[PDB]
């Protein structure tokens, strides 16, 4: 739900914004610790 | 020269370059690279195949460095630099600019090599480069980069001495007298087959490359995949065959049966592979075999199937590493275990993967169909049996191919979405270089 | 109640000492020593000219000290670690003591950004950590690495910070786990970010500048004038060192 | 009279300018120097005049402004600086007849980076620390005796507010202001201790013996009484005074004294006392070999690297 | 704990085996100095010097005045870091 | 710093002046290059392991001696000579794995050329035996080059600064030392002869 | 002599400068004296090397002919040579 | 992911500790013994350069074969009492 | 931009020949063996140019000696930056019109790496010490002491900002508003007479700063009588 | 997440009695997660009580010698005596410790404190006189004041 761009572009990092901010890590896998094994 | 060495000079501002303004500092460092593409274009374009074997020649007085340009040394460089501004594209440090732009100077330089003592000294100058790239802190293997460092300097120390016995033999190390001097071709001929049996991955000596391209980054990936192997086949056509012809003859049954037990057990050990990576580092061994075997045979035309081959895995294989690199990165694994239902996540990614791994396993309407069928031409002229084998075992690649495609393919959706424009663009040079040399590759 | 005059220092007495209401231009000194306390700054530090440095303190690697910081050790020992961004007009202190019974210097790891406006004190502030505005760390709490710190948050003394989170408020509390990619480049980013902005400074230094020129004319023309002064501060610190020593011997017996 | 008061010459005893050279050697070496310094001028200017706009700016040293006077006006009472007459130049040039400069205790300090203008009076042995600013230039600024002003703190008082009382700030003896502090328009008992951050608005007053947390916001005209601590913004009551903390106020009064000593101590030197330190280090550094040479032969003293005796 | 609880308690119980004023039987494992042996400070004094003498290291006066009991000596040695 | 170039320049020149033999000296050059290339190997200390890097270049100037041909000799010695002198003012680590890769005979810097001609002249002896054994331990060389190299490359960048004036006072010579690159240029010709 | 002996003497001194300056922390280009000056002295340097080599290389055909071994007239220009390659 | 080492803690460091208790002496008499073991003995090999290369082999290999490391260097005698 | 490549080589160049003459000019005074160049005196600049970049600044405007510009700084007419504040354009633009006050040690600068350009509008009112990061505000606005202002946020024209708030990224106030708190958040509406006292504000800053104007420029005038 | 209380650095300090080579009782406070001889720098112990490590890329990691008492044993993190880092631990009791060695010596570098920590005790170990390079030795006296928290850097080279 968050706003990581403002309403005319301009990507914002939102650093301080409650949200979790999607970015490069949001799809990742959750491991399975035998599979790591 | 001169327009090469203000390429060099100009390459080398990224450093110069104040960091605040990231912005340009992407614009030069992609232009940098972008410039000896269309610099190898003007020189195709200048090419005359009514000419002379050899064109553009010119020598840095007596300090060998010796440069000319054949078909093969062309296409290589077209390929490369074809090659480098997507492993560009893939970068975010200034480090990994340098490294790159230093090593794409090195292949090109060596590319055009006439000199056998230059090309020893040129082509290992990118060995500590390759060092620092793959054993980088955060994600490389430090053991990956520790075995083909060593692996690559023991092939060149074996090969000097012989470098120097026959410079001594001949006075001299340019390959055109070198190749019309009386030498004692099997010391010579022992160096040469040893430094290009390591290079291109031959058995028994080849195992530091699963280790070394799955380590690596996405671009340092690609460029060890298209470029390091093709510098192996390229020094085979223009230094050893025009120099030792005796020992590549008395070595045939050796080198054949070598790259037949290399193909069948790379073939066979594949299947057994868990990782998408490692899957496609043991692909590219069947194809170094294979244009090897092409290069031996000499039968009809050699030279130009194994220069079509090694084009086509130039072409292909890096596709492959493409998506590998698109999916570890938006996924942060490359274990077969976490991929499934990729179609209906990833639906354009999805269907440049099957593209590509049909272009891996020899299919029409593309490139690599007809340079097996070229290098399959040479190897039966020479014997049907070598053809037989290469033929029986078509078969056991594509299970591989197919069955890790499907697992990760279909299924159960789980996984990041399809592909961005970035990655389209990356893997768009590729499909449409591979669809122009299926169709109409001549005129 | 102390003496301003200090007859056993590392250099020796000051001979003459001057007024500040009869300083006419600023003397103001960036970078000094405290007594037998002195600086430990790389050799590509960026220094603002108006900052405050003093004594001894650590820095490490590409850090920055930026306009109006201050970095007052002289309490205790001040370590800085590798690129490290300190902003405009910011301060980090330290005491004698503090209740949590460990060192009361304040500890700063490598790549941690500090926003202008903020104030530590006795701190231990693990590498890879944002400061923000308005924000400060209370003596004996420790920042875990990998951290966010909100502006205008309070950390009271004493406290944990958790890593792996972003944590706020006066008081501080906790508000949003940080992603995995905040932990693994953001906070890397906002450490090379601002070493380039720093060495963008550093690149245009003229120093020592030309300033001196006119206080040199100035000096000169005193010359000319004969009232321009010599004073042989080695002898004439030995004399009070002298001095110093047989008016103490003559107070005992 | 350590060893060699009589015989060391000039240059090595005033390393900061040269005595009137005598010979030609001498006479010759310093117009070859006054030739340099004119022609390395001239190309310095000649680089900045082509370099264009941006070298229009030069190499100006700041004024010591730590004590800048304020504009003596009517309605103005002046109770904490005092008027002094301005420069001749001052009032020939611009009609300036009376300014008003802060009175400040002699035992006091100030950093030479601070920002301390007019109507301000300051304790003795009060202190004002680097980087703050005392503007008083429209009411007064009173500060007791061992009273400190922290880095980068911020007096200032109100001629109109939004109720238009002109309210001086008045901050008692030995009293505790936080690093980056904010003070307007607010009257601080004696005793007291400010945090470091913190913010105090218009109409507060605090009685003696009373903590204001750190970063804590004060609302507008709010009094706090004794034995309290405040928090929260706007600060809210919170807990009593154990009996530590006043001890430690004072403690905190008698450490920052010292600690304003030392540190005038170390800012009230002279350029050319700071070049012989340097020196003085140099050779120290250069006498830290064991194997130099002169070890054998020549005692220096420790804090003057001078020789006091021989060894053997 | 630096060394073994058994083996200190036995040569601690055969350094006081070899005492005239002592009672070889009377010795226990955990005793007291002053109410089971009716020794004074002295004879403790003596008891500190022959555990050191034997155990090879250096007890402070201190340290053997809050000394009272066999397990008081056994503990000390054990917590002693110079232990051999 | 004085010890690796001075006597052993001199005692190679006097060599090469007023001395002959009627003997060899290959089973102390296989000692010296095998012993220094393992121990500089396993010892994890800096000082020994150049100790020992130093023990391997003396057997291969050894080796290089035992065949004749003093220009490799000769140019071999002042490129060393070159590096130990850059090695022992280093104020910047950056620098410091230039002298591995000129020690390691990597390609493109001059130590690779230095025991490259070494190389030549051994094959123009066909001293088999020996030219391998050097083979060998100029591989086993890049083991703990690539070790300095990890441990003074792949850091993060720190230089103290001077607090009693004499500020880096070898900036010199260091970066002069450094501009060994551009000598292979005049090298690759028959200079030193 | 090679032809440009004296380029790659300024480059050398480029670099120098530039390294200089990295091992003091300062921007690549301040103190452009010591780039002038390092610049002349690559020149100089790499200028006498290139006479050296044309030094030895006659004292090679002087030495090789003293000997007793005589060449064609032909090969003698490889080595009687001031070529300014 | 780690993997775990091997065996206990326990065993291992006492086996960290197997023959260490013990004195380490100077340095200079093995380099004064090697220095006249090589002034007296070495001419010996004068006569070996002219040797048939397979003999010269086969002696570098028992060499190799032979050799004992001075370093983690231990035996039963340094812990007992008597021959 | 081949117009800024121009003029930073023209800057470099003069650059580098201000290096040589300060350094023989250095030399020249070592030969007359006076050090007074040696002094570590400090050499905090009130205009602060970035390359070519150089502020602008109005006749009619004034920065404090302790007061500081950094970049491409706009001040408009009778606009104040009181002592020890810092407004930083060496990265962004920031760009203020007339009549506006930055008070004593209160920052305006954008220096987040994605930061945008800075707008300050008129009549503009920054408190003693507050932060201002990547924002825009618009006119007749209290922006309270030790406040913060964070990126993208937009203060519309009449609005009021409390002392010591924080303003989160991209929260944009409506006009007329009372905002307070870290997690900043409505209070009420403006009242008349608070109006009227903004209103009022403005010109007694004016009067103010140019008389401080005054008072630097007699100092000025002392500090030349040192050496004039 | 509730009421959970705030994090306190109580909640994570760990407490050990250590005691000098004089027999001087000394009171430490340590923390989770980090190595024991570095809260020992961190006390003010002399720079003697301290050693560089024998290991490659760890050079730059100090380490003081001390006896662990019996209970402990099984909270030193385990080695592998056949390893690498096993054959460095074992250069360093070869060299540092000598005819010093206890069937309790341990190397506080492998000492990484939690709550079961909180308690222990343990004392330091003797070691002989050793040299690494020019700006770093061990003259074997344990006479000086300098603490090792007071050198700037480590210095490998
Ligand atoms: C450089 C010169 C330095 C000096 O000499 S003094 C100047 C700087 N000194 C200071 O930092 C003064 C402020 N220090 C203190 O924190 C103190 O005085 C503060 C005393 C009231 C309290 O600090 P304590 O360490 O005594 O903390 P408490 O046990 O009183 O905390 C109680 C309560 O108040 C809250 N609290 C505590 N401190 C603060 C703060 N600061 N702000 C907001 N809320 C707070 C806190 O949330 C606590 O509740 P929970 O954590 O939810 O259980
Ligand atoms: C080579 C040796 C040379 C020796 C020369 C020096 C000889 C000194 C001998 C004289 C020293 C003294 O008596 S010192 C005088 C000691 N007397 C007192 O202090 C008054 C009270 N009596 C005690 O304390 C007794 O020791 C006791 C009742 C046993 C208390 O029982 P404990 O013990 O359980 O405590
Ligand atoms: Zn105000």
């Amino acid at each position: 739900e968050a706003k990581q761009f403002t309403p005319d572009g301009k990507y914002m990092p939102g650093i301080f914004s409650k949200a979790k901010p999607l970015d490069r890590s949001t799809q990742w896998v959750h491991k399975n610790p035998y599979i790591e094994a | 020269m001169f327009i090469s060495v203000l390429l060099i000079l100009f390459a080398l501002c990224v450093t110069l370059i104040p960091e605040a303004h990231y912005h340009m500092v992407r614009v030069w460092s992609f232009v940098a690279t972008i410039i000896p593409m269309w610099v190898v274009t003007w020189m195709w374009w200048n090419f005359d195949a009514s000419g002379h074997g050899l064109q553009m020649l010119v020598i840095l007085g007596r300090s060998h460095l010796a440069f000319g340009i054949d078909g093969v040394a062309l296409s290589l460089m077209l390929l490369t630099t074809v090659l480098f501004p997507i492993c560009m594209m893939l970068l975010r440090t200034v480090a990994g600019f340098m490294t790159f732009i230093l090593l794409e100077v090195l292949v090109l330089s060596a590319l055009c090599v006439l000199d056998l003592l230059g090309f020893y000294i040129l082509f290992e100058a990118s060995l500590i480069l390759l060092f620092l790239l793959i054993g980088r802190a955060p994600y490389g293997s430090l053991e990956a980069a520790y075995k083909i460092v060593l692996y690559t300097m023991a092939g060149s120390l074996v090969l000097l001495p012989t470098l120097f016995m026959i410079y001594s033999e001949c006075g001299t190390t340019n390959v055109l007298y070198m190749t019309c001097a009386y030498n004692h071709q099997t010391v010579l001929g022992w160096g040469l087959l040893a430094v290009l049996a390591v290079k291109i991955p031959l058995m028994p000596v080849h195992l530091w490359l699963p280790e070394a391209h799955v380590a690596a980054p996405t671009a340092g990936s690609v460029l060890l995949a298209g470029v390091l192997l093709k510098l192996g086949g390229i020094g085979f056509l223009r230094f050893m065959l025009p120099v030792v012809p005796e020992f590549c003859v008395s070595v045939f049954p050796l080198v054949s049966t070598l790259c037949l037990v290399s193909f069948l057990f790379s073939t066979l050990s594949t299947l057994r592979q868990i990782d998408l990576k490692k899957i496609v580092a043991y692909s590219s061994i069947a194809h170094m075999s294979m244009v090897t075997l092409a290069i031996f045979s000499q039968s009809e035309f050699s030279a130009y199937s194994s220069s079509f081959l090694m084009i086509a895995h130039g072409l292909i294989s890096p596709a492959l590493f493409l998506i590998v690199g698109i999916l570890y990165d938006r996924a942060h694994t490359k274990f077969i275990l976490y991929f499934s239902g990729l179609g209906a996540s990833m639906p354009i990614g999805s269907t440049l993967f099957f593209l590509f791994t049909l272009g891996n396993l020899a299919f029409p309407l593309f490139p690599n169909f007809i340079a097996e069928v070229l290098c399959m031409v040479s190897i039966f002229a020479v014997h049907e049996l070598l053809a037989y084998v290469f033929c029986v075992c078509q078969v056991l690649g594509a299970a591989y191919g197919f069955w890790a495609f499907n697992r990760v393919v279909h299924g159960l959706p789980r996984g990041p979405a399809d592909v961005t424009r970035t990655e389209f663009h990356t893997v768009l040079p590729l499909l449409i270089g591979a669809v122009w040399l299926g169709i109409k590759p001549m005129a | 109640g102390v003496s301003s005059q200090f007859f056993d220092a590392p250099n020796g007495p000051s001979v003459k000492q001057v007024l500040i209401e009869d300083e006419w231009y600023n003397r103001q000194r960036s970078i000094f020593p405290l007594l037998d306390k002195e600086p430990y700054y790389p050799v590509d530090v960026f220094v603002a000219p108006n900052a405050v440095v003093c004594g001894d303190v650590d820095i490490y690697g590409g850090a920055s000290v930026f306009f109006g910081a201050v970095l007052r050790g002289d309490l205790n020992k001040i370590r800085l670690g590798n690129r490290s961004a300190i902003l405009d007009r910011a301060v980090v202190h330290a005491a004698r003591a503090v209740p949590t019974g460990l060192n009361a210097a304040t500890l700063i790891g490598e790549k941690v950004t500090v926003e202008p406006y903020a104030v530590l004190r006795s701190c231990r502030v693990e590498p890879k950590v944002i400061i923000g505005a308005r924000s400060v760390v209370c003596e004996g709490a420790v920042v875990e690495s990998e951290s966010i710190l909100a502006p205008n948050s309070v950390v009271p003394p004493a406290r944990r910070i958790p890593s792996g989170e972003l944590w706020g408020g006066s008081p501080a509390k906790f508000i949003r786990k940080l992603t995995d990619h905040e932990r693994d480049r953001v906070l890397d980013d906002v450490s090379t970010h601002y070493h380039n902005l720093a060495t963008m400074f550093r690149r245009e230094a003229l120093e020592p500048g030309t300033a001196w020129r006119d206080v040199e004319a100035w000096r000169q023309k005193l010359v000319d004038q004969g009232e321009y002064e010599w004073i042989n501060f080695r002898e004439q610190k030995y004399l009070m060192r002298l001095q110093h020593e047989a008016e103490a011997l003559e107070k005992l017996t | 009279m350590s060893l060699f008061k009589s015989s060391l010459p000039a240059g090595f005893l005033f390393p900061y300018r040269h005595p009137k050279a005598k010979g030609l050697v001498e006479g010759t070496l310093y117009g070859l120097g006054s030739l340099f310094r004119g022609v390395g001028a001239a190309l310095d200017e000649l680089g900045s005049m082509v370099q264009g706009p941006q070298g229009s700016v030069k190499d100006h040293v700041q004024p010591n402004l730590a004590f800048a006077p304020v504009h003596r006006k009517p309605d103005v009472p002046v109770n904490a600086g005092q008027v002094v007459p301005a420069p001749p130049a001052a009032a020939r040039t611009l009609k300036i007849k009376e300014v008003v400069v802060p009175n400040k205790h002699s035992t006091a300090f100030v950093a030479a980076n601070a920002n301390v203008l007019g109507n301000v009076k300051l304790g003795a042995g009060s202190s004002v620390w680097y980087g703050a600013v005392l503007r008083g230039d429209v009411n007064g600024i009173e500060v007791g005796a061992n009273s400190n002003i922290q880095d980068n703190a911020i007096v200032h008082v109100s001629k109109y507010s939004m109720d238009g009382t002109a309210r001086p700030t008045v901050i008692g003896n030995n009293v505790t202001i936080g690093h980056a502090a904010t003070v307007h328009a607010c009257t601080i008992e004696d005793n007291c201790l400010v945090g470091m951050g913190a913010t105090v608005l218009d109409g507060a007053t605090v009685k003696s013996g009373s903590i204001v947390a750190a970063g804590a916001v004060v609302p507008p005209n709010t009094t706090i009484p004794s034995g309290q601590v405040w928090a929260g913004s706007p600060a809210k009551f919170l807990r009593h005074l154990e009996p530590e903390e006043a001890s430690f106020i004072g403690k905190s009064a008698s450490c920052y004294a010292e600690l304003s000593a030392i540190h005038k101590f170390e800012q009230s030197k002279t350029f050319e006392e700071q070049y012989t330190e340097s020196c003085i280090i140099k050779d120290r550094a250069a006498l830290a070999d064991p194997s130099n040479s002169v070890h054998q032969m020549w005692e220096y003293d420790s804090q003057t690297a001078l020789v006091a005796r021989a060894k053997r | 704990g630096f060394l073994d609880k058994d083996s200190v308690t036995e040569r601690v119980l055969h350094v006081t085996k070899h005492f005239e004023k002592i009672d070889a039987s009377k010795v226990s494992p955990a005793a007291s100095f002053e109410k089971d042996l009716g020794l004074d400070s002295l004879d403790v004094v003596e008891l500190v010097m022959a555990l050191e003498e034997e155990f090879g290291l250096e007890i402070p006066d201190a340290e053997a005045d809050k000394i009272a009991s066999v397990g008081d000596a056994i503990n000390y040695i054990c917590s002693n870091p110079m232990a051999k | 710093l004085y010890l690796s170039t001075a006597p052993k320049l001199s005692l190679f020149t006097f060599w090469a002046s007023s001395w002959h033999h009627d003997f060899s000296v290959g089973v102390f050059i296989l000692f010296s290059m095998f012993i220094g290339s393992i121990g500089a190997y396993g010892q994890p200390a800096l000082r020994s392991l150049f100790a020992y890097s130093t023990i391997n270049e003396i057997g291969l100037l050894l080796l290089a001696v035992e065949t004749a041909g003093f220009h490799t000799l000769y140019q071999h010695l002042g490129i060393y000579i070159i590096t130990q002198l850059l090695l022992w003012n280093l104020t910047d680590k950056r620098l410091f794995a230039l002298c591995a890769v000129s020690l390691a005979g990597l390609p493109p810097f001059a130590g690779f050329f230095g025991k490259a001609w070494i190389f030549w002249h051994a094959m123009s002896v066909q001293a088999f035996s020996l030219l391998a054994a050097a083979l060998f331990c100029t591989l086993l060389s890049l083991v703990y080059y690539l070790r300095v190299i990890r441990l003074f490359w792949t850091a993060p960048v720190h230089t103290a600064a001077s607090f009693t004036g004499a500020p880096n006072q070898t900036t010199l010579t260091s970066a002069c030392a450094v501009a060994l690159a551009f000598a292979p240029v005049m090298l690759v010709k028959p200079f030193v002869i | 002599g090679w032809a440009y002996s004296g380029e790659w003497g300024m480059l050398a001194g480029f670099c120098f400068g530039t390294l200089k300056n990295v091992q003091e922390g300062k921007a690549w280009f301040r103190r452009p004296y010591i780039h002038g000056a390092g610049m002349i002295a690559g020149y100089y340097l790499f200028k006498a090397a290139a006479d050296w080599e044309d030094e030895a290389l006659k004292r090679i055909i002087t030495r090789y002919e003293r000997k007793g071994y005589a060449i064609p007239e032909d090969r003698k220009e490889l080595f009687a040579a001031n070529q300014y390659k | 992911y780690k993997p775990e080492v091997p065996g206990n803690t326990v065993d291992n460091w006492t086996e960290l500790r197997a023959s260490w208790n013990k004195e380490r002496a100077s340095s200079l008499g093995t380099n004064y013994y090697l220095n006249v073991a090589v002034m007296g003995f070495a001419y010996w090999l004068n006569e070996a350069y002219y040797f048939p290369p397979r003999t010269l082999y086969v002696g570098a290999l028992v060499f190799f074969a032979l050799y004992v490391r001075k370093a983690y260097f231990s035996t039963p005698y340094a812990f007992k009492h008597e021959y | 931009n081949p117009i800024n490549g121009l003029k930073t080589i023209l800057h470099r160049v003069g650059f580098a020949m201000r290096e040589s003459g300060q350094a023989l000019e250095r030399v020249g005074c070592r030969l007359q063996g006076v050090y007074s160049f040696e002094e570590k005196l400090n050499r905090h600049a009130t205009v602060l140019p970035m390359r070519h970049n150089v502020p602008s600044l109005d006749k009619t405007s004034w920065v404090a000696p302790s007061g500081m510009v950094s970049g491409s700084v706009t001040l408009g007419e009778n606009s104040s930056v009181w002592y020890g504040a810092i407004v930083r354009g060496d990265f962004q633009p920031v760009v203020v019109g007339s009549n506006s006050n930055i008070q004593d040690a209160a920052y305006v600068g954008a220096t987040s790496e994605f930061s945008g350009p800075v707008t300050i509008g008129d009549n503009v009112s920054v408190g003693h010490g507050a932060v201002l990061k990547g924002c825009t505000v618009g006119d007749n606005v209290l922006i309270g002491m030790n406040s913060i202002i964070s990126e993208h946020a937009e203060i519309q024209s009449g609005a009021v900002i409390a002392a010591g708030s924080y303003v989160e990224e991209g929260t944009t106030v409506p006009s007329g508003e009372v905002w307070a708190g870290s997690p900043a958040k409505k209070l009420r509406d403006v009242r008349a007479g608070e109006a009227e006292y903004l209103k009022s504000l403005p010109g007694r800053y004016t009067e103010l700063a140019g008389e401080h104007k005054g008072i630097m420029k007699v100092l000025k005038m002392k500090q030349a009588e040192y050496f004039a | 997440h509730g009421p959970a209380q705030t994090p306190t650095v109580f909640d994570k300090l760990v407490e050990v009695t250590v005691v000098d080579m004089n027999g001087i009782r000394h009171r430490v406070r340590g923390l989770q997660g980090q190595s024991l001889a570095q809260a020992l720098v961190e006390y003010g112990f002399p720079d003697t009580y301290f050693f560089p490590n024998m290991g490659f890329y760890t050079q730059h990691i100090v380490d003081a010698h001390v006896f662990v008492p019996k209970e402990f044993w099984g909270k030193v993190q385990n080695v592998d005596p056949e390893s690498d880092d096993g054959l460095a631990v074992k250069r360093m009791f070869r060299d540092i410790v000598q005819d010093y060695q206890r069937d309790t010596s341990f190397f506080a570098s492998y000492i990484t404190l939690g709550a079961e920590h909180n308690g222990m005790t343990v004392g330091i170990g003797p070691i002989k006189p050793w040299i690494l390079h020019s700006e770093w030795a061990f003259a074997g006296v344990h006479d000086s004041r300098n603490k090792q928290f007071d050198k700037p850097t480590v210095e490998i080279w």
